[PDB]
RNA sequence: AGGUGAAAUUCUUGGAUUUAUUGAAGACUAACUACUGCGAAAGCAUUUGCCAAGGACGUUUUCAUUAAUCAAGAACGAAAGUUAGGGGAUCGAAGAUGAUCAGAUACCGUCGUAGUCUUAACCAUAAACUAUGCCGACUAGGGAUCGGGUGGUGUUUUUUUAAUGACCCACUCGGCACCUUACGAGAAAUCAAAGUCUUUGGGUUCUGGGGGGAGUAUGGUCGCAAGGCUGAAACUUAAAGGAAUU
RNA sequence: GAGGUAAAAUUC
C-alpha cells in the first residue's frame, strides 16, 4: 500500500523546507538509509554507521566509504585507473 | 512539388550521416548534399613555369601539385559558376560535362 | 505572416493570459 | 640604429655519419660574448630538410629529416637525428577515390632509451584483369593487417639502435618486411613510414654522438 | 657553392607575408609585407604588391650573401579559407626573377582533421 | 626610369565591362623566348611594337 | 570536526618490542583488517602511503606532504586528492595538482597515500534546518550564526549605521589595511557573479 | 597588423602580425567517405581490449503453429531548454560597440556570457519526411554493388605441388538502390510501386469531411519550469487549395 | 587534367 504519491521519505518533514531542496534530501536519504551488498561476505548486511563509516551486520568488517554511499562516482575511476596501472609495472 | 527523387543528397535509407561546413560563406550543410570538386592545381602557373627553370638549381625536378577537396552550398555553387540551372528533361544527365 | 511568428504571437499570449489568471485565485 | 648583421656570425651545418654529403647548410648567430652567449642559444634548433640532397638520387624527395643541434666545437656544431617527417605534396598524391586507406601506430623503445612513435600508412591495391573499381577491403581485414604491421615494427625496432634504425629508413628495408607478410591477406600498396618523433632523449652521453662523426 | 634558407611564403586573403629564415627557423631576415608597398588596404593581396614586396626581401639578400631559398607557400589553414592568395603565384615569379636560386618548391598550408567549429554562424555568413 | 619594348604576337579579344579593354600576349625584343600577356587600351594589330613601363606584371581578366 | 572518518592503523616499533599505535585519515576503499604498507619500496595500492618520487605521472593520491618531515599537511579533507602532473629528475621535484587549481611543485621525498579521501559528496545534501547547523557548528568553535554586519551599530560594524539597510562605501578593502577596516571582500580583484571562466591556473 | 564589396572599431618599440622551440587545456575525428554499411527510430566515422546483443547466409537439427496487426499502457526518442556538480579551447541566442541606411534594435565587422562538452536526473516536441502504416501473395526486363553460400578446363601470391586470401566467370538468397519502359494506376507531376480498384472484398491499425475562428477557450492529466497530450462553441466567408499550360 | 567573385535600390 503506498500511502503518499511522491514524498516518499522525506515526508517527515511536512510542508516545510521548500520543494526542491527536499527532493534533494529524498535523493541523498535512499542512498544513504540503504541495505547494501558486502564485499567480503556477500550478504546484503550492510548498515551505515557515522558518516564513511559503512559496518557490517555479519562477520563484523567495516568499510571505509563515501558520505551517502558506499563507492561513490569519485573512487570509481580511481580503482580502474589503479587497476590499470598495476599491469604496466608488473609486465 | 517533388521535382527530384532523393530530393536533397545522396541518403538512401541512413536519415542522417554527417554535417560539413561549406568553403565560401561557412554554411552548416550534409556531406553528400554539398556538391564536391576536387580542384587539382599545380603549385606554380603556366607563365611562372618558364621563369621557375632557369632560377632552379637543380638538374631534374617533379612538379608538386596542391591537392585539396572543398565543399559548397546550393546558395554559392550557384552564383559562382560552377553548377548552373538546366532544363527538366536534362537534369536526369548524371554525367560530367567534358 | 509566417505560420511559426505566429505560433510564438499566440505561444506569449498564453503566458501573459494565465498569469492574470493565477493573481486572481 | 645600427645593423644586427655584423653581430651575427656564420655556423655551417655538418650532419651526422649515416648518410653521404654531410654540408646542410649555415645559420646565423650573435657573437659570443656575455649575456646568454652562443654557446647557450645553440641548445636544440631542428633543421627540417629534404633527404633527396644528402643522398643524391631524386626518387627520394618525399622524405625530411629533423636535425637537432647539440654540440658546437672549433666554430662548427654537431647535430643529431631528431625526427623523419613526409612532405605534404606527397600525401596528398597518395590518397585517391574509391580505395581503402589503412593507418596505424605504435609505441614501441629501442635498445637504449629512446621513447618514438612510428606510423605507417598502407593503401589497397587494384590488381590486374579486375572488373570492379574501387575494390575496398573486407573492413576485418584491416584488424588483421594492422595486427601484422605491428608485429614488425616492434621487431626493427626493439631489437637495435637507433643508428641502426635511422640507415635502415633509407633502402625502405621494413616497407619490403610488410610486404612479405601481407600478401597472404590483401593485395597492398604504398607501404610507408611516414612518421617518427623522439619522445624523451635519456641522457648526456657524449660517447654515442662522438661516436656518429668520428 | 650556394647558402641556403628558407622563405615560407604565407599568401593568405588581404595580406602577402614573405620573410626568408635560416634553415633552423629561429631567425629571420628582411621582413616585408603587402601592407608596407600600397597606401590603399585594398590592394595588400594584389599580385602587384607582392611582386614588390619580394624584391625587396632579394635586394636585401644580396646584401647579406643568401643567393639560393627554398620557398615554402602556405595559406591561412585550419578553420579558414585553406585556399592561396592571389599574391602567392606574384611572390614565387618575382623573387626567382630578381636573382635568386629556388629548390624544392613545397607547400605547408595547415590542414587538421577538423574541429573548432568553423567561425560563420550555422545558416551562414551573407550578403 | 628604364624602357622594356614588347612585339604583338598574338591577340586573344576583349575583356572588359564596357569591352574597351583588349587581352594581347606580347613578345619582349629583348628575349625571344619569354611572353607575358598584357592588358592594352586602345586598337591593337598583330607585329605592333609596344613601351612598357613595367617589365614584369601578369594581365588578370577586368570584371 | 571533520568529515572524513580516522584510522586506527597500528604499527609496530623496530628498535624495541612494543606496539605504537597511529591515527591515519581513512581513504575510500580501505577496510579492517587490511595490510596498510608504508615505504619507498611498497607496492601501489591503494590505502599504501608512498613517496612521490616512486610514482608514475596521473596517480590519484591524497594526503601529500608539502615538505617530507610534517607528517602529512595536504589534502586532507573528505572527498578531496592531487593529481601528479609531471616529475623532474633532476633536483628530486615533482609537480602536483591542488584541489584548488594551483599548479605548485615540491619535492619528490614527500611523502603521499593512494587514492581519494572517504566522505565525499558531503556537502551535496542541503543541510536543511539550524538544528543540524548547530550541532554541527557546536562541536567546531563558536562561529555560529553570523549577525549581518550591516543591521548592528556603528561601533559593531563598519558597514552598519544609518536610517537604511545599506553598506555606504565600497565593501572592497585593500590588502595594505590595517585591522578594523578588513571587512566584506578583502582585496578582490574581480567582483559580482562569475560570468567567465577558470583561464589562469 | 586584423577586417570587408569598400571601411571603421580593435591590437601595435609595452616591439604586435609573422618565424622556431616546446608546454597546457578542452573539443572534434578532415583527406580516405562511395546513387555505400549498420540500427526499431533518433542516430552511429581515431586505436586496442573487455562485456553482452543482432541481421543475413548455411543446416537431411529441434519445438509444433506457438502466428499477423494493434485501443489502454510501457521502453527509446536529434536539437533547444530546466535542476545540481565537473569542465568551460573554439563557435556563440541575450547584450555592448564599428559601418551601411531616410531610419537599421538587422544582414556585415569585432568582443562576449547562457549554451555547445560530461556525470546524475527531467522534458519529450522537429520539414522526427521516403511528406508514402505493417504482414502476405502475384505481376517486367537490364546493368551494377554490399553480406553469406555453392560450382569453375580459372587468374595471381608459392617454399616443392599445395591449402587459404584477393580477383574473374556462372548461379542463388537477404540488402541499400538505380536505369529503361506503361500492359497497369493517377487530376497531373509521376509510380515496380502510389499496380493487380465500378470487369469496385487477402488480414489489419490510425487519421481526414470547404476555407477561417482553433491547435484557441474551458475542463482533466503529466512536467521543477518552458510546455506536452486530450480538445470545442459563438461567429464569418465562398472560396481556399493541388497539379500543369501559356 | 586547372583558368574570378558579392555597395545601396522603399511604396502605388
Ligand atoms: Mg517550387
Ligand atoms: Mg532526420
Ligand atoms: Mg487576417
Ligand atoms: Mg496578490
Ligand atoms: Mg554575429
Ligand atoms: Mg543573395
Ligand atoms: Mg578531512
Ligand atoms: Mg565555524
Ligand atoms: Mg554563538
Ligand atoms: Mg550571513
Ligand atoms: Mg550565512
Ligand atoms: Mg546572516
Ligand atoms: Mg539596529
Ligand atoms: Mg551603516
Ligand atoms: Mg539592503
Ligand atoms: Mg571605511
Ligand atoms: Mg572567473
Ligand atoms: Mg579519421
Ligand atoms: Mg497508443
Ligand atoms: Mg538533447
Ligand atoms: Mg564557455
Ligand atoms: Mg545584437
Ligand atoms: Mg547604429
Ligand atoms: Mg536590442
Ligand atoms: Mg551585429
Ligand atoms: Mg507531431
Ligand atoms: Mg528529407
Ligand atoms: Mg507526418
Ligand atoms: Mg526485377
Ligand atoms: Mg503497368
Ligand atoms: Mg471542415
Ligand atoms: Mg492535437
Ligand atoms: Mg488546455
Ligand atoms: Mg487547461
Ligand atoms: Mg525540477
Ligand atoms: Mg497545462
Ligand atoms: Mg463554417
Ligand atoms: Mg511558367
Ligand atoms: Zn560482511
Ligand atoms: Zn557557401
Amino acid at each position: 500500500a503506498k500511502r503518499t504519491k511522491k514524498v516518499g521519505i522525506t515526508g517527515k518533514y511536512g510542508v516545510r523546507y521548500g520543494s526542491s531542496l527536499r527532493r534533494q534530501v529524498k535523493k541523498l536519504e535512499i542512498q544513504q538509509h540503504a541495505r547494501y551488498d558486502c564485499s567480503f561476505c556477500g550478504k546484503k548486511t550492510v548498515k551505515r554507521g557515522a558518516a564513511g563509516i559503512w559496518t557490517c551486520s555479519c562477520c563484523k568488517k567495516t568499510v571505509a566509504g563515501g558520505a551517502y554511499t558506499v563507492s561513490t562516482a569519485a573512487a570509481a575511476t580511481v580503482r580502474s585507473t589503479i587497476r590499470r596501472l598495476r599491469e604496466m609495472v608488473e609486465a | 512539388p517533388k521535382k527530384r527523387a532523393s530530393n536533397g543528397r545522396n541518403k538512401k535509407g541512413r536519415g542522417h550521416v554527417k554535417p560539413v561546413r561549406c568553403v565560401n560563406c561557412s554554411k552548416s550543410i550534409p556531406k553528400d548534399k554539398a556538391i564536391k570538386r576536387m580542384a587539382i592545381r599545380n603549385i606554380v602557373e603556366a607563365a611562372a613555369v618558364r621563369d621557375l627553370s632557369e632560377a632552379s638549381v637543380y638538374p631534374e625536378y617533379a612538379l608538386p601539385k596542391t591537392y585539396n577537396k572543398l565543399h559548397y552550398c546550393v546558395s554559392c555553387a550557384i552564383h559562382a559558376r560552377i553548377v548552373r540551372v538546366r532544363s527538366r528533361e536534362d537534369r536526369k544527365n548524371r554525367a560530367p560535362p567534358q | 505572416m509566417r505560420a511559426k511568428w505566429r505560433k510564438k504571437r499566440t505561444r506569449r499570449l498564453k503566458r501573459k493570459r494565465r498569469k492574470v489568471r493565477a493573481r486572481s485565485k | 640604429v645600427v645593423d644586427p648583421f655584423t653581430r651575427k656570425e656564420w655556423f655551417d651545418i655538418k650532419a651526422p655519419s649515416t648518410f653521404e654529403n654531410r654540408n646542410v647548410g649555415k645559420t646565423l648567430v650573435n657573437k659570443s660574448t656575455g649575456l646568454k652567449s652562443a654557446s647557450d642559444a645553440l641548445k636544440g634548433r631542428v633543421v627540417e630538410v629534404c633527404l633527396a640532397d644528402l643522398q643524391g638520387s631524386e626518387d627520394h624527395s618525399f622524405r625530411k629529416i629533423k636535425l637537432r643541434v647539440d654540440e658546437v666545437q672549433g666554430k662548427n656544431l654537431l647535430t643529431n637525428f631528431h625526427g623523419m617527417d613526409f612532405t605534404t605534396d606527397k600525401l596528398r598524391s597518395m590518397v585517391r577515390k574509391w580505395q581503402t586507406l589503412i593507418e596505424a601506430n605504435v609505441t614501441v623503445k629501442t635498445s637504449d632509451d629512446y621513447v618514438l612513435r612510428i606510423f605507417a600508412i598502407a593503401f589497397t591495391r587494384k590488381q590486374a584483369n579486375q572488373v570492379k573499381r574501387h575494390s575496398y577491403a573486407q573492413s576485418s581485414h584491416i584488424r588483421a593487417i594492422r595486427k601484422v604491421i605491428s608485429e614488425i615494427l616492434t621487431k626493427e625496432v626493439q631489437g637495435s639502435t637507433l643508428a641502426q634504425l635511422t640507415s635502415k629508413l633509407i633502402p625502405e628495408v621494413i616497407n619490403k618486411e610488410i610486404e612479405n607478410a601481407t600478401k597472404d591477406i590483401f593485395p597492398l600498396q604504398n607501404i610507408h613510414v611516414r612518421k617518427v618523433k623522439l619522445l624523451k632523449q635519456p641522457k648526456f652521453d657524449v660517447g654515442a654522438l662522438m661516436a656518429l662523426h668520428g | 657553392s650556394q647558402v641556403f634558407g628558407v622563405a615560407r611564403i604565407y599568401a593568405s586573403f588581404n595580406d602577402t607575408f614573405v620573410h626568408v629564415t635560416d634553415l633552423s627557423g629561429k631567425e629571420t631576415i628582411a621582413r616585408v609585407t603587402g601592407g608596407m608597398k600600397v597606401k590603399a588596404d585594398r590592394d595588400e593581396s594584389s599580385p602587384y604588391a607582392a611582386m614588390l614586396a619580394a624584391q625587396d626581401v632579394a635586394a636585401k639578400c644580396k646584401e647579406v650573401g643568401i643567393t639560393a631559398v627554398h620557398v615554402k607557400i602556405r595559406a591561412t589553414g585550419g578553420t579558414r579559407t585553406k585556399t592561396p592568395g592571389p599574391g602567392g603565384q606574384a611572390a614565387l615569379r618575382a623573387l626567382a626573377r630578381s636573382g635568386l636560386r629556388i629548390g624544392r618548391i613545397e607547400d605547408v598550408t595547415p590542414v587538421p582533421s577538423d574541429s573548432t567549429r568553423k567561425k560563420g554562424g550555422r545558416r551562414g555568413r551573407r550578403l | 626610369t628604364p624602357v622594356t619594348l614588347a612585339k604583338v604576337i598574338k591577340v586573344l579579344g576583349r575583356t572588359g565591362s564596357r569591352g574597351g579593354v583588349t587581352q594581347v600576349r606580347v613578345e619582349f625584343l629583348e628575349d625571344t623566348s619569354r611572353t607575358i600577356v598584357r592588358n592594352v587600351k586602345g586598337p591593337v594589330r598583330e607585329n605592333d611594337i609596344l613601351v612598357l613601363m613595367e617589365s614584369e606584371r601578369e594581365a588578370r581578366r577586368l570584371r | 570536526g571533520r568529515g572524513a572518518p580516522l584510522a586506527k592503523v597500528v604499527f609496530r616499533d623496530p628498535y624495541k618490542y612494543r606496539l605504537r599505535e597511529e591515527i591515519f585519515i581513512a581513504n575510500e576503499g580501505v577496510h579492517t583488517g587490511q595490510f596498510i604498507y608504508a615505504g619507498k619500496k611498497a607496492s601501489l595500492n591503494v590505502g599504501n602511503v608512498l613517496p612521490l618520487g616512486s610514482v608514475p605521472e596521473g596517480t590519484i593520491v591524497s594526503n601529500v606532504e608539502e615538505k617530507p618531515g610534517d607528517r602529512g599537511a595536504l589534502a586532507r579533507a573528505s572527498g578531496n586528492y592531487v593529481i601528479i602532473i609531471g616529475h623532474n629528475p633532476d633536483e628530486n621535484k615533482t609537480r602536483v595538482r591542488l584541489p584548488s587549481g594551483a599548479k605548485k611543485v615540491i619535492s619528490s621525498d614527500a611523502r603521499g597515500v593512494i587514492g581519494v579521501i572517504a566522505g565525499g559528496g558531503r556537502v551535496d545534501k542541503p543541510l536543511l534546518k539550524a538544528g543540524r547547523a548547530f550541532h554541527k557548528y557546536r562541536l567546531k568553535r563558536n562561529s555560529w550564526p553570523k549577525t549581518r554586519g550591516v543591521a548592528m551599530n556603528p561601533v559593531d560594524h563598519p558597514h552598519g549605521g544609518g536610517n537604511h539597510q545599506h553598506i555606504g562605501k565600497a565593501s572592497t578593502i585593500s590588502r595594505g589595511a590595517v585591522s578594523g577596516q578588513k571587512a566584506g571582500l578583502i582585496a578582490a580583484r574581480r567582483t559580482g557573479l562569475l560570468r567567465g571562466s577558470q583561464k589562469t591556473q
